[PDB]
């Protein structure tokens, strides 16, 4: 992917947080109060 | 320490420390073996009994874990508390400290938890015995001196706290949360309580508001009432009694929503009501403000006595006190039905004799002018306004206007607010109205108008006992069918008798402010009057205001400051209330519209007022969403947009000052601090938004009555001087006046300074100059407070013109309204039967030191002055009696209270 497929990735995750806990918290807060590989075999067979 | 067997008796608590015989072993055997042995059991629990008593002052902990080992194991291991029933439940009283010794004195992490569980039920079962109750008191008033009960005895009562306070927070509730195991009620944890109340109240304090706060009910607070009231004199005087009682109410405050916390106030004035203290009843009356409380005060003084006695004088002028007059109106006519003298009661619970009072103090601080003596255009204007500005309260200057030279060159709305500047000399004054007419029979419209307005400003001081009503004179102008005149007619009837809601004054301004649907600019006063009316009690919440707001908004949108002027008086009219108000706020809502948004922020910030935390955070995401969306999208429009940012900020900062006043004063501090942070945030992000912010603030500290008076102002006003709107500089003055020439000797300097300098427009210079003027009152006349000052919490009505004016760009119109900024503050004087003008000694104390009460009664040290002074601002407030050397015994205890001290000398 590179740097730039990374970029678009770690951004997307990180908005949808900041946006939401801007305000989840505040309210939330306040609501009480009012084997190293080898062979990797498999015993299963596949095609 | 170390074993040395049975030799004496001295050295059996020596052998005991390392294994019990007594204790151990023996009764072990016993119990795990014959049950005729449940017999020499019951003898040996006094033995028993007796051996901790001795070793309590022993603190190691090995010695009394390891010593009491397999007593803690044999609760359900071999006794199973139900070979011998009855006996083990008797014989639970030295096993309960076994428990304890590994809860507190041992920590071992995995039993210190579970055993806490254990505790708890056990103290419910053995507490039905009621010999529970004697466990704890034995360790409570104490016996023996080591560190150890110091902390464990918190934790046996930690656990009726624990459950308490838990059924508020899950629903379920009772001993089905096994977090306690516990019942939350039934007859045999009740009787644990009220019993443990007793002990804790006489020798500690903590856990006596603990449990109150926790069943929620206005009910536990009325089983205190009963208990303290036997107290109230001959455990410990009525002093000690009232400081306790309000220390929990006071503390308490921030975490009580509305219904509750007026609940639980009323049961505090009631205890002071049974008490001797009557004076300590009438101010926690006032607190709540409803009408039924205050009716109970003022009764129980008037009506048993036949005779005129002490009883007469008394009720009249606790009456007096408040100068919302609320009180005052409610009070009057018991005077005249009951006839032993109407004309000494009438007058004196009126605000006619505090009118007299002034003169006395007027003598002392005497005139000093400092007026600009600057004419011709806009200058003119200024001085003549600044005029009255310095001559605020009973002043004398009658001369000076006389010259009717410097009157007539005032101009347009200028000549309005001239006459209007006229009343404010006569401001609390029966004279005066002669200056007024001269104007009001000649000339063009304006002077007319002008000639209302001081009319208003002056009957603040006389308008009531039916001793020339503003009522009386400004009926007549209402009638008049011009707009002007009629609009100003009823801007002085609402601040004159202010809180006063008496059937002619309410009831003449109740078809009216009912008409909105012609275009007209000044009908902003329709409402804004009533609001006014409203404040200092109770509202309706009146469905005259609340159907007109909505027909404005239906007929125009045109006339931008019309709206503006609206959305506020429906805000100022809900003041005095806050449980009803979180009603209208739906209602309002209803009706959506985003010019609707903009009413209901404002109108959140009553109804949330009191336990208002949930109210801050909202009142910053509103600020920060119009720069926020737009940060998305970047990786008729015009009035409604300006409506809305606008009341957002008012918003903040009316809820802000309202909780930090009634909430803890440490608090006080910590929110002018996010204050900063929101401008600071504004400045940058929205160059509209920071205009705003600027006038907001200097009303934000008047309000909340900040402790620190010299750096603030001072530093935020030099920034501002660059800043555009030189109406930030009157706001900041307001709070700077002070205990006048303390604060308010820097602020002339600094407000001077920007002005005198620059000169680039006399608009801009108009503002500077009138803020200046206002600041001071010349050798302590008097002082401004947003509060109350009969109680430190409270909050006028007479302030309200000045905290309503501070959300609208500068206009000349506005100047009109500006004359008006009442809210005196009488000087206390020592009153006798002949009416004695003087005070003999005073304690003034600038800094309680009591930590008892967060308000802090005054200390009885002080530092002494003299006669005649006036009752000081801020570092000066706590103010102790000085007499009771003479042999003069107060009957009004004064704190520092807006109130007249009275004494009776033996």
């Amino acid at each position: 992917e590179e740097a730039s497929g990374k970029e678009v990735e770690k951004v997307a995750t990180a908005v949808l947080s900041t946006t939401a806990r801007a305000k989840a918290r505040a309210k939330k807060t306040k609501k009480e109060k009012g084997e190293f590989y080898k062979n990797k075999y498999s015993s299963k067979p596949y095609k | 320490m170390v074993d040395e067997s049975d030799k004496k008796q001295q050295t059996i608590d020596e052998q005991s420390q390392i294994s019990p015989e007594k204790q151990t072993p023996n009764k072990k055997d016993k119990k795990k073996e014959e049950e005729e042995q449940l017999s020499e059991e019951d003898a040996k629990l006094k033995t028993d009994l007796e051996l901790l008593v001795e070793r309590l002052k022993e603190d190691d902990s090995s010695l009394y874990e390891a010593s009491l080992n397999a007593l803690k194991e044999s609760i359900k291991n071999s006794t199973s508390s139900m070979t011998a029933v009855p006996k083990p439940l008797k014989f639970l009283r030295p096993t309960y400290p076994d428990l304890c010794s590994i809860y507190d004195k041992w920590t071992d992490p995995n039993l210190k938890s579970s055993l806490a569980d254990v505790l708890s039920i056990l103290a419910m079962t053995y507490s039905e015995n009621g010999k529970h109750d004697s466990l704890r008191y034995r360790l409570l008033s104490d016996v023996s001196d080591f560190e150890g009960w110091g902390h464990e005895y918190i934790r046996h009562l930690a656990l009726e706290i624990g459950e308490v306070y838990n059924d508020q927070v899950e629903k379920d509730a009772e001993d089905e949360t096994s977090s306690d195991g516990s019942k939350s009620d039934g007859s045999a944890a009740t009787s644990g309580f009220e019993f443990s109340k007793e002990d804790t109240l006489r020798l500690c304090l903590d856990i006596v508001p603990y449990f109150l706060k926790h069943n929620g009910e206005e009910d536990a607070v009325d089983l205190l009432l009963e208990i303290e009231s036997i107290d109230k004199l001959p455990q410990f005087v009525d002093e000690n009694t009232f400081q306790r009682v309000c220390q929990y109410m006071v503390a308490c405050v921030p975490l009580l929503p509305p219904p509750e916390d007026v609940a639980f106030l009323k049961t505090a004035y009631s205890i002071y009501l049974s008490q001797n203290e009557l004076t300590d009843a009438i101010a926690l009356a006032v607190r709540l403000g409803e009408e039924d409380m205050i009716r109970s005060v003022f009764d129980a003084t008037s009506d048993p006595v036949m005779h005129k006695q002490l009883a007469y004088i008394l009720a009249a002028q606790k009456t007096s006190f408040e100068y919302e007059g609320v009180q005052d109106i409610i009070g009057n006519g018991k005077l005249s039905e009951h006839f032993l003298y109407l004309a000494k009661e009438l007058n004196l619970t009126g605000p006619k004799v505090p009118e007299d009072i002034y003169k006395s103090h007027l003598d002392n601080s005497k005139s000093v002018f400092s007026s600009a003596g600057l004419d011709s255009a806009q200058q003119n204007l200024a001085s003549s306004f600044v005029n009255g500005f310095l001559n605020l309260g009973y002043c004398n200057d009658k001369l000076i206007v006389d010259n009717d030279n410097w009157v007539y060159k005032t101009k347009g709305d200028g000549m309005t607010s001239a006459v209007a500047s006229i009343g404010s000399i006569y401001q609390w004054n029966l004279d005066g109205l002669q200056q007024l007419d001269k104007y009001l029979y000649v000339d063009e419209p304006e002077v007319k108008a002008g000639a209302l307005l001081g009319i208003g400003i002056s009957a603040s001081g006389v308008h009531d006992g039916e001793v020339e009503p503003a009522l009386l004179l400004l009926q007549d102008y209402v009638t008049n069918p011009d707009t002007k005149i009629s609009s100003a007619a009823i801007l002085g009837l609402g601040i004159a008798f202010a809180g006063s809601k008496n059937d002619e004054v309410l009831g003449l301004l109740l078809p009216i402010a009912a008409s909105t649907d012609l275009p007209i600019e000044t009908a902003a006063m329709a409402s804004l009057a009533l609001a006014h009316v409203f404040v200092g009690t109770c509202n309706g919440d009146i469905t005259t205001s609340i159907m007109d707001n909505f027909l404005e908004r239906t007929a125009i949108e045109l006339k931008t400051d019309w709206v503006r002027f609206l959305a506020l008086a429906l805000g100022i009219l809900y003041m005095g209330q806050g449980e009803q108000v979180d009603d209208v706020l739906e209602t309002i809502s209803a009706i959506e519209h985003p010019m609707t948004s903009a009413i209901e922020v404002l109108v959140g910030s009553c109804a949330y007022t009191g336990t208002g935390d949930v109210l801050l955070i909202q009142d910053l995401l509103h600020r920060l969403t119009p720069k926020n969306v737009k940060g998305e999208e970047d990786a008729e429009i015009k009035s409604e947009e300006k409506k809305g940012k606008s009341s957002d900020k008012d918003a903040t900062t009316d809820g802000k000052n309202d909780d930090e006043e009634e909430e803890k004063e440490a608090g006080i501090v910590d929110e002018l601090a996010y204050a900063v942070l929101g401008i600071a945030l504004i400045a940058l992000g929205e160059d509209i938004g920071k205009e705003m912010s600027l006038r907001h603030f200097g009303h934000l500290m008047h309000y909340g009555n900040e402790h620190i008076r010299r750096m603030v102002p001072l530093a935020m006003g030099i920034v501002s001087v660059s800043d555009p709107q030189m109406k930030v500089f009157d706001t900041l003055t307001r709070f700077s006046h002070d205990a006048d020439l303390e604060v308010s000797m820097n602020s002339i300097f600094a407000m001077g300074l920007c002005g005198a300098g620059t000169n680039n427009a006399r608009l801009a210079q108009l503002l500077r100059q009138l803020a200046s003027y206002y600041s001071r009152e010349q050798d302590a006349l008097f002082i401004t407070r947003l509060a109350q000052g009969l109680l430190h919490l409270g909050k006028g009505t007479m302030t309200m013109d000045v905290f309503n004016d501070a959300h609208v760009l500068n206009k000349v119109t506005l100047a009109s309204i500006l004359t008006t900024a009442v809210g005196l503050v009488s000087p206390s004087f020592m009153l006798k039967h002949h009416q004695l003008f003087y005070m003999l000694n005073a304690g003034i104390r600038p800094k309680f030191i009591l930590a008892l009460n967060d308000e802090g009664e005054p200390i009885k040290v002080n530092v002494r002055v003299g006669q005649a002074v006036e009752t000081v601002g801020q570092a000066g407030r706590p103010k102790k009696i000085t007499g009771w050397i003479t042999q003069s015994t107060p009957v009004l205890l004064n704190h520092g209270e807006r109130a007249e001290l009275e004494t009776d000398e033996y």
